[PDB]
DNA sequence: CGGCAGTCGCCGTCTACCTCTCCAAGAGCAGC
RNA sequence: CUUCGGCAGGAGAGGUA
DNA sequence: GCTGCTCTTCTTTGCCACGGCGACTGCCG
């Protein structure tokens, strides 16, 4: 109950573009592994064969709203450079539909 | 090429008579501290060093002089100073650098502010913070965007 | 890999490797045919002085440009030219461009010159992107005749202060100054910044200590990577007066 | 073959290997047995032909003495070096942490050339360590590997360049010595020839010739067939060996004494002396062959000849004029050609026995100089050689060669394999190398070569690539140091057995042939054309009348990393490179199992490991436990051999040794008898077998996630058990000593039920992150603060077993200790979420999910999968031999047999014999490059004997039907079943982990430490600055960097905010930028910071109130009662 | 360059040793890029910012 | 001191009075620390007349060890009984000969 | 006087993380 | 209301994405 | 004449990429 809707800022290295630092909502679960969606691993470019990300934690006011507003991972979905998509589906899920 | 720093002089109200010194400040202690190494000897601190050669060498050619020496050994003392303090001031500019243990060229106070290593590039644009940590990530098909 | 250098190169704005010449003027090209010397003198169509656009060694072909009639064709004798032409095949020079045609043909040459080589790659940028980088790059004059406007001969200051000194003189005064376009790179237009903070934590910090100190300059603090190392909020975004 | 008690791996080889591998570890013990002057070295080196047998100190000490001084009447020797026996045997050293070495004793004698007087006595000369058995160094109870150089050779390099303008063709030389300065002829633009002695100047050569002694004539009747040479001489302007002298002189050095004795004196002492160019006996071999000089007669004396001086200038002459071929008087014909700085030719090896005598050299031409000196100082009949010799130098000098190297480096103890690798690994870095940015594109790529000497497969993938590499299976060094492969020799077209061993320059002048070619079982080659390798790299097809050597068997060209790969010629470069790289960080399991189908290198990469125990002679085994074996001898002798149980590695692993035979059996030489960390049965297990399901599942396979079952977890499949050390010690306080006793001032004494009498934990106690392991307190400012050794975070364990030294129980302890303590705690790892585990052909992901067995696909008679694996991650990486070696396990695991009833079928005829019938768990081998072609293999997977019930799962295209866990329904296509062997890579999760809201600062800047070792944060950089810019959150940036980072105040403002629930306040000021300021105000630099009208601000401090009202350390430490 | 020699063998048969041997040389080229050739765009993009 | 009032930030040369200025005594002994005491030894590049006390509230001698005796010199060492964070900005200068 | 071209010296060369070891000595000068 | 008393620099080597 | 303390660092052999830009300095014409 202390951690619930209080966002956090995942980042990976190197950070090349803008959307390689955004905000979630953490849920608690069992292992000592981060667990990451599916559809953010294009903007991201993170493959799981051995990665690690870095976690950020906003503490006033300001930088909440900040998290919640500016960079939350539900708002940034096309590339600042072209416009074209970014979480979209790739791999297993186009072989599906 | 010279108007542009006769005119640089010029206009401002500063004397060009800074550039030769008569007095040198000395940084407070507490940037530049002393560590002890299991609990033995000293790991030294590199600027130190440099202010005891300063020093060493200030106070044998005031003595020299006090007493009255010719003049060839006071000019070769007032030359081997002003290496000193050259050295003190950036390291390796002229001549050798002045080396220490294991033949390591000396930290110069020059060389605290230039390059990747640099105060400007590693302590002033980037940080480390608190409240952060790190693991491994896996995929987790069950969550949602957000 | 390749592609890599000439936008470095295009960028910093240095003179290319393999140059070509660019017709100045207009009129009957006159190839003297030689050795390793494909001499083109073209004297012009109402009359002046010549070119003479020599040194040219076959180590590259020539232009096969649409030919002045429709259709196209290589360069020989007997051609007309126009203000504006690769004379040889390969890089054209920047600098040459903006001296004889102007801002709007440079500003298009670096344009295309940038796009080609990311699109050859399979890379899509919108153009706007470029704009900002190039409009960066060319925003200082060159100073001619001083008087009465305490400029350096020769120096490079930016435009605006140019035109506000130059109006200043203009009254009370009959000495406006002449100044002349010039195209900077993206390294030695940022050297050349008015804070000295800034500039120290970029490069060369001994030099621009040196040159600031003698100097005597002072900063305004009014820029992002001032406001971030002394500790205040960045003039953009949440930070500006408006929104605060 | 030809080990007493290897198991049975059926192969399916098709040729013959005329050759045996050699032993893997002489690279490292032979240089070693040169330099001491072993018994066994001179005999080796007796057996071929040599003229006379020189150790690698007695040369050394025959380079040095006599030492003489100015006037001539004394003189000084060495030799006849000896070792005494070893202080300390290996374990006694590596227990209480002392070095493996033993003493030198060197006799010397003085010459009193006056009088005739003789005083001759042994000297010490301090404790050389020594190699043990298995080829590494103890120095300081650390195990120590001391890796072999690559460098060039010294000798001439003529080389050829381009022009940017007229494009004339410029020629130029290079006499690269050993210890000297460079000479360096060259042409220009017009004909000039120049040399830029020394690195400066620019003089003509002619200057040169005349000033040597070469009058006129002679210069203008032997240098005069080139209209260089002639127009270089005309233009000379010098005329006299005087003038021309002078000129020299004068151009070295400017402004200094023109006296034609010193001038005389310089020039015989640059290129021509004794003491201060030394061409060795490789650059002296070298030079004596590519001009063709004085050829055949002992390569005595070291310094540069005129007539090689001439010949130089000869030779560039010629080669600019285009003749290629010359001959100087007095010699052979010898090709006119240039230089390829990378040809294995050009590079020699540095091997342990010449990087340590390097250094004695060093450290006894330091000695030298004292030993002149004290010749003038002391008095004639007080002189002994005892009191000329100063031996710390040379001391000093093994000491910091043997520490702080970079050639000598930390032992890798990951596993067997990893160990044997570290060794037989060639660096192209180090004190007379090449750097990390220096090196360009030319020196970190695979040459021509290579072939047969260097892997071009095995190399690191970060910064280092190209820059490391190991060594082939069937190389060795020559005395020179140029690397050799043998060749089998074919005459007239019939291929004998006679073997020959080639460098590359004598390889690169024939045709050498394939190891696969049609031998007609007689010698002769079916096919008349053959594949040759000719001189440039190049392959081309010639009559089978001019081939005369023939290529010892494939593999060949592989190292023993990469021969341990099935299926290697259908994976790619890349994932090759990986899947060997990889094959060295799998941690020893618990059980080990060997592979179904698999190479055959197992077998002896772990004999000539040396983590196995082998019988050394033949006998009958007495009595067997776990603790030791006794085996009694033909002969009546009895041994024992002791057994290392749960011994601690370098990094962290557990070395374990179990017994393999029984109470009555009988044993040869050579016979393995004892197990190690990863063997089993004697041959190399690194991972296990598992069925493995190829098809994507439910998204949990993304992106090269990997699916587990839950029964590799009950069952304890992979598992590791992992040990960690940890050491105290009580010093000497000024304000009295430190002791250790469970006399902890005021505290529960529900925390001190675990320690005994003196005050250290018991043995079999469960530890977890907080608890007391050694109670120590020291004298404060009955003084008694309190120190005590807890258990890092994170860690939890069984305390396995303590050691305690004692100054008074006579212990040799450094300075000013009185005791040190060392408790061991052990853990057992399973398997879970986010741990990294691999295959041998690249293969690399992490466990994404652990399923319940019930909720598996299944095939027809109830068996789970236990490992499924994604399809999208195969074809566009290019390793399909996982595929095969996934038929051929299936294949392997069940058994079969090819119905034969009438004849033999087609596909079967290469097939040899016991290969056509196998019982079920059989296991086989796939040499590297011959081995189960794809025909084979579809053959055989087509009769498979049946299950316990008449059924057959796997139809013949290695396809079985499933069904689902979870709904029940059956898969609707047939999915790829078989068997694969995976291994436990040792990057785990439980490592990995970290997270701090408040701990240590750092002391000039108040920021974060940085580490995980201690509490330390995450560097926010200048890319994620850039980021949150571009996002546009200039709240979230200011927190960041002032606040969290270096707001010294406003942190425990921050803190009590949080935790009283008010609004956080505002940021303040940080330090960096104070720190700068007193920095440039230190660097004579007039700063200061002004306000809207002028009046400086002072920017010192604040008188506050700073006042702790809340009591409870922030964070920089923790909490106590 | 291009070697007048080509691989007339896929993966899936299998290459012999030499066609092996001279396939290494495009492999090195190409993870010596990532690992040298990536300071080329990291200054040109510090340089642009 | 609240950072939003900085207004201009100058540089320039500085000359002898002004390092005269800043400074708070003069070197002239190269001794750093004792080996035996682990104090600084008196005019040496760590002196605590010069530079301030190492101890808060402390004094060379030991005369004055509280809080209430603050400001004040003493008679026979010279320190200042103050802080012992001010050790970090204060400089002192040498006079070349 | 007046160009002038080779030459040399100083600038720059991607981001984040983990494990291990080693860190002057020699000689002179005390106060007993 | 709690008296004194208790810390963190450089160099080299090898790895991961 | 003891051993702990204290102070100090120059002949003599070591020395080891590549592109860009600008000052400069003998040097020829
Ligand atoms: N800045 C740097 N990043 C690196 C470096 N080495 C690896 N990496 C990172 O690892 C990433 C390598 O990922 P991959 O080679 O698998 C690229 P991708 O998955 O798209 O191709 P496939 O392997 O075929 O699936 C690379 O993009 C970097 O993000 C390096 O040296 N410098
Ligand atoms: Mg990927
Ligand atoms: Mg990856
Ligand atoms: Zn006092």
């Amino acid at each position: 109950e202390v951690i619930a809707e209080h966002p956090v800022l995942l980042n990976r290295a190197p950070t090349l573009h803008r959307l390689g630092i955004q905000a979630f909502e953490p849920m608690l679960v069992e292992g000592k592994a981060i667990q990451l969606h599916p559809l953010v691993c294009e903007a991201f470019n993170a493959d799981f064969d051995g990665d690690q990300m870095a976690v950020h934690l906003p503490l006033s006011a300001e930088a909440q709203a900040e998290a919640r507003i500016l960079m939350l991972s539900s708002n940034n979905i096309l590339s600042p450079a072209s416009g074209r998509p970014l979480a979209m589906p790739r791999l297993d899920m186009v072989t599906g539909l | 090429k010279r108007l542009k720093v006769v005119a640089a002089f010029q206009q401002s109200g500063n004397s060009p008579m800074g550039m030769v010194l008569d007095a040198v400040p000395v940084i407070p202690p507490e940037l530049r501290p002393m560590v002890q190494l299991d609990g033995g000897r000293f790991a030294t601190s590199d600027l130190n060093d440099l202010y005891r050669r300063v020093i060493n060498r200030n106070n044998r050619l005031k003595r020299l002089i006090d007493l009255g020496a010719p003049e060839i050994i006071v000019n070769n003392e007032k030359r081997m100073l002003q290496e000193s303090v050259d050295a003190l001031f950036d390291n390796g500019r002229r001549g050798r650098p002045v080396t220490g243990p294991g033949n390591r060229p000396l930290k110069s106070l020059s060389d605290l502010l230039k390059g990747k290593q640099g105060r400007f590039r590693q302590n002033l644009l980037g940080k480390r913070v608190d409240y952060s940590g790190r693991s491994v990530i896996v995929v987790g098909p069950q969550l949602k965007l957000h | 890999t390749g592609g890599l250098p000439r936008v470095q190169e295009l960028f910093e704005a240095r003179v290319p490797r393999g140059k070509a010449p660019i017709a100045d003027v207009t009129g009957r090209v006159r190839l003297e045919d030689g050795e390793r010397f494909y001499k083109i003198t073209i004297v012009p169509d109402d009359g002046g002085e010549e070119v003479v656009y020599d040194k040219i060694s076959k180590r590259q072909r020539l232009r096969v440009f649409k030919h002045e009639d429709g259709s196209e064709r290589v360069l020989s004798d007997g051609d007309h030219v126009e203000v504006g032409q690769q004379l040889m095949e390969g890089s054209a020079d920047p600098h040459e461009v903006l001296r004889v045609q102007g801002p709007r043909e440079v500003q298009i040459h670096l344009v295309r010159e940038v796009q080609e080589v990311y699109r050859a790659q399979g890379v899509s940028i919108h153009d706007k992107h470029i704009e900002v980088i190039v409009r960066q790059m060319l925003r200082r004059v060159t100073i001619i005749d001083s008087g009465s406007t305490e400029f350096l001969p020769g120096s490079l200051i930016d435009r605006a202060e140019f035109e506000a000194e130059n109006r200043r003189v203009v009254a009370e005064g009959g000495e406006p100054a002449a100044g002349r376009p010039v195209l900077m790179g993206i390294t030695k237009a940022s050297l050349a910044t008015d804070s000295w903070l800034s500039a120290a934590s970029f490069q060369e910090t001994t030099r621009v200590l040196t040159d600031a100190a003698i100097n005597c300059r002072s900063d305004k603090l009014n820029g992002l990577k001032e406001n971030v190392i002394i500790g205040k909020l960045i003039p953009a975004g949440t930070g500006i007066n408006r929104y605060r | 073959n030809s080990v007493p008690g290897a198991p049975n791996r059926v192969s399916f080889a098709k040729l013959r290997e005329p050759l045996e591998v050699p032993g893997l570890l002489d690279v490292q013990t032979d240089s070693f047995e040169w330099l001491i002057g072993s018994p066994r070295w001179r005999e080796s080196a007796a057996e071929r032909g040599d003229v006379n047998p020189v150790g690698g100190l007695e040369e050394v000490l025959y380079e040095l003495s006599p030492i003489e001084d100015f006037s001539g009447s004394m003189s000084l020797s060495f030799s006849d070096p000896r070792f005494d026996d070893v202080k300390a045997p290996v374990d006694e050293c590596k227990d209480k942490d002392m070095t493996y070495a033993a003493p030198l004793f060197v006799t010397a004698e003085f010459i009193n050339n006056n009088t005739g007087e003789i005083k001759s006595q042994t000297v010490f000369m301090g404790d050389f360590p020594m190699m043990t058995e298995k080829g590494t160094f103890i120095i300081n109870g650390t195990e120590r590997v001391v890796v072999s150089q690559l460098v060039r050779s010294p000798g001439v390099y003529f080389d050829e360049t381009i022009d940017k303008s007229t494009d004339k063709t410029l020629h130029s030389v290079k006499v690269i010595p050993s210890r000297g300065a460079w000479l360096e002829f060259d042409v220009d633009k017009r004909d000039t020839v120049g040399v830029r002695i020394d690195r400066k100047r620019r003089q003509p050569v002619t200057v040169l010739l005349k000033a040597l002694g070469w009058t006129s004539e002679q210069i203008v009747e032997r240098f005069g067939f080139s209209e260089i040479m002639r127009s270089t001489l005309e233009k000379d302007n010098t005329v006299g060996t005087d003038e021309a002298l002078l000129d020299i002189y004068r151009k070295l050095r400017p402004g200094e004494p023109p006296t034609k004795e010193s001038a005389q004196t310089l020039l015989e002492n640059l290129f021509f002396k004794e003491k201060r160019y030394d061409l060795a006996r490789v650059g002296r071999y070298k030079v004596n062959k590519k001009l063709g000089l004085h050829v055949g007669e002992p390569i005595t004396s070291s310094t540069l000849t005129e007539e090689d001086v001439v010949a130089t200038i000869e030779y560039l002459v010629r080669l600019h004029e285009g003749q290629t071929t010359m001959t100087v008087p007095g010699g052979v014909e010898v090709p006119v050609e240039t230089d390829d700085i990378d040809h294995f030719g050009n590079r020699r090896l540095r091997t342990v026995g010449e990087l340590i005598q390097n250094q004695i050299r060093v450290g006894m031409s330091r000695m030298e100089r004292v030993v002149r000196e004290r010749m003038t100082t002391q008095d004639v009949e007080a002189i002994t050689p005892q009191t000329l010799i100063n031996i710390r130098p040379v001391v000093a000098a093994i000491k910091e060669f043997f520490g702080t190297s970079q050639l000598s480096q930390f032992m890798d103890q990951n596993n067997p394999l990893s160990g044997l690798t570290h060794k037989r690994r060639l660096s192209a870095l180090g004190p007379g190398g090449l750097s990390r940015e220096r090196a360009g594109l030319e020196v970190r790529d695979v040459h021509p070569s290579h072939y047969g000497r260097m892997c071009p497969i095995e190399t690191p993938e970060g910064p280092n690539i190209g820059l490391i590499g190991s060594l082939s299976v069937y190389a060795r060094v020559n005395p020179f140091g140029f690397i050799e492969t043998p060749y089998r020799k074919v005459v007239d077209g019939v291929v004998s057995d006679e073997i020959v061993y080639l460098t590359a320059d004598e390889e690169d002048r024939h045709v050498v042939a394939q190891a696969n070619s049609p031998i007609d079982a007689d010698g002769r080659f079916v096919e008349p054309r053959v594949l040759v390798r000719r001189k440039a790299g190049e392959v081309e097809y010639v009559p089978s009348s001019e081939v005369d050597y023939m290529d010892v068997s494939p593999r060949q060209m592989v190292s023993v990393a990469t021969a341990m790969i099935p299926f290697l010629e259908h994976d790619d470069a890349n994932r090759a490179l990986m899947g060997a790289n990889m094959q060295r960080q799998a941690v020893p399991l618990v059980r080990s199992e060997a592979p179904l189908v698999g190479t055959g290198m197992e077998l002896r990469a772990a004999i000539d490991a040396g983590d196995v125990v082998v019988a050394e002679e033949s006998g009958v085994i007495e009595e067997v436990s776990a603790d030791y074996i006794t085996v009694m001898h033909d002969n009546g002798t009895r041994r024992t051999y002791r057994m290392r149980k749960f011994a601690r590695s370098n990094h962290g692993t557990c070395a374990n040794q179990c017994p393999i035979v029984d109470a009555g059996d009988r044993v040869e030489a050579g016979q393995v008898i004892a197990d190690g960390p990863c063997t089993d049965d004697g041959e190399m297990a690194l991972g296990k077998n598992l069925l493995v399901a190829i098809m994507p599942w439910e998204g949990h396979n993304y992106e090269d996630a990997i699916i587990l079952s839950n029964r590799l977890v009950e069952e304890d499949v992979l598992t590791s058990i992992h040990i960690e050390e940890h050491e105290i010690d009580a010093r000497d306080t000024k304000l009295g000593a430190e002791e250790i006793t469970r006399d902890i001032p005021n505290i529960s004494d529900e925390v001190l039920a675990d320690l005994d009498e003196r005050g250290i934990v018991r043995i079999g106690a469960e530890v977890r992150d907080g608890d007391i392991l050694v109670g120590k307190v020291t004298p404060k400012g009955r003084e008694v603060r309190d120190t005590s050794l807890k258990v890092p975070h994170g860690e939890s364990g069984k305390v396995i077993g303590i050691r305690v030294f004692s100054r008074e129980d006579e212990d040799e302890l450094p300075a000013g200790v009185n005791e040190l303590v060392r408790v061991y705690v052990a853990q057992k790892r399973k398997i879970s979420d986010g741990d990294k585990l691999a295959g041998r052909h690249g293969n690399k992901g992490v466990i994404g999910k652990i399923l319940p067995v019930e909720d598996m696909p299944f095939l027809a008679d109830g068996t789970p999968v236990d490992i499924i694996l994604n399809t999208h991650g195969v074809p566009r990486r290019m390793n399909i031999g996982q595929i095969l070696e996934t038929h051929l396990g299936w294949c392997a695991h069940s058994g079969w047999k090819v119905d034969a009833a009438k004849g033999v079928p087609d596909w079967a005829a290469r097939l040899p014999d016991e290969l056509l019938e196998a019982q079920p768990n059989a296991i086989v081998s796939t040499p590297v490059f011959d081995g189960a072609q794809e025909a084979e293999l579809q053959g055989l997977l087509s009769c498979t004997l049946p299950n316990r019930d008449g059924d057959v799962l796997v139809d013949a295209d290695g396809k079985a039907m499933l069904f689902d866990g979870r709904s029940g329904e059956p898969f609707p296509y047939p999915v790829t079943v078989g068997y694969m062997y995976i291994m436990k890579l040792h990057h785990l999760v439980d490592d990995k982990i970290h997270a701090r809201s408040t701990g240590p600062y750092s002391m000039i800047t108040q920021q974060p430490l940085g580490g995980k070792a201690q509490f330390g944060g995450q560097r926010f950089g200048e890319m994620e600055c850039w980021a949150m810019q571009a996002y546009g959150a200039a709240y979230t940036l200011q927190e960041l960097l002032t606040i969290k980072s270096d707001d010294t105040v406003g942190r425990v403002k921050v803190y009590e905010a949080i935790v009283k629930g008010e609004n956080i306040p505002e940021p303040g000021i940080p330090e960096s930028f104070k720190v700068l300021l007193k920095e440039l105000q230190s660097l004579c630099l007039n700063v200061e910071v002004l306000s809207s009208d002028g009046a400086a601000i002072e920017l010192r401090e604040g008188e506050d109130e700073d006042l702790e009202r809340a009591a409870a350390n922030l964070g920089i430490n923790l909490s106590r009662n | 360059e291009f070697i007048p020699r080509p691989v007339k063998s896929s993966f899936r048969e299998g290459l012999t040793v030499l066609e092996y041997f001279i396939n290494t040389h495009g492999a090195r080229k190409g993870l010596a890029d990532t690992a040298l050739r990536t300071a080329d765009s990291g200054y040109l993009t510090r340089r642009l910012v | 001191l609240d950072v939003n009032f900085f207004d201009e930030l100058r540089i320039g040369l500085a000359t002898a009075e002004d390092i005269r200025q800043w400074s708070y005594g003069e070197v002239k002994k190269p001794e750093t620390i004792n080996y035996r005491t682990l104090k600084p030894e008196k005019d040496g590049l760590f002196c605590e007349k010069i530079f301030g006390p190492t101890r808060d509230w402390e004094c060379y001698c030991g005369k004055y060890k509280r809080v209430r005796f603050k400001g004040i010199i003493c008679e026979r060492c010279g320190v200042e009984v103050t802080r012992a964070k001010v050790r970090r900005e204060r400089m002192g200068h040498i006079e070349l000969a």
